[PDB]
């Protein structure tokens, strides 16, 4: 998307990894807020905006 | 109604004791009231701050 007209999904009832996610190297910036990403495995959520 | 400054001295002490325990259930400037939340959502770098 252009940043004026960004795009959202939900995602919806399923299990998850993040640690292929924040330990790749495809990523050239990784910041988290009210979380650490490396303790991301440890919860779960309501919803993830993404 | 007599016995008000005995009662008194009982109600301000529990006054005293259930604002101890409600000030529990408040963030000073933290992510949440509740420590176990900051223990398993942080790294100790962010949770010791």
């Amino acid at each position: 998307a252009s940043v004026y007209a960004w795009n959202r999904k939900r995602i919806s009832n399923c299990v998850a990894d993040y640690s292929v996610l924040y330990n790749s190297a495809s990523f050239s910036t990784f910041k988290c807020y009210g979380v650490s990403p490396t303790k991301l495995n440890d919860l779960c959520f309501t919803n993830v905006y993404a | 109604s007599a016995l008000g400054k005995l009662q008194d001295v009982v109600n301000q002490n529990a006054q005293a004791l259930n604002t101890l325990v409600k000030q529990l259930s408040s963030n000073f400037g933290a992510i949440s009231s509740v420590l176990n939340d900051i223990l398993s959502r942080l790294d100790k770098v962010e949770a010791e701050v």
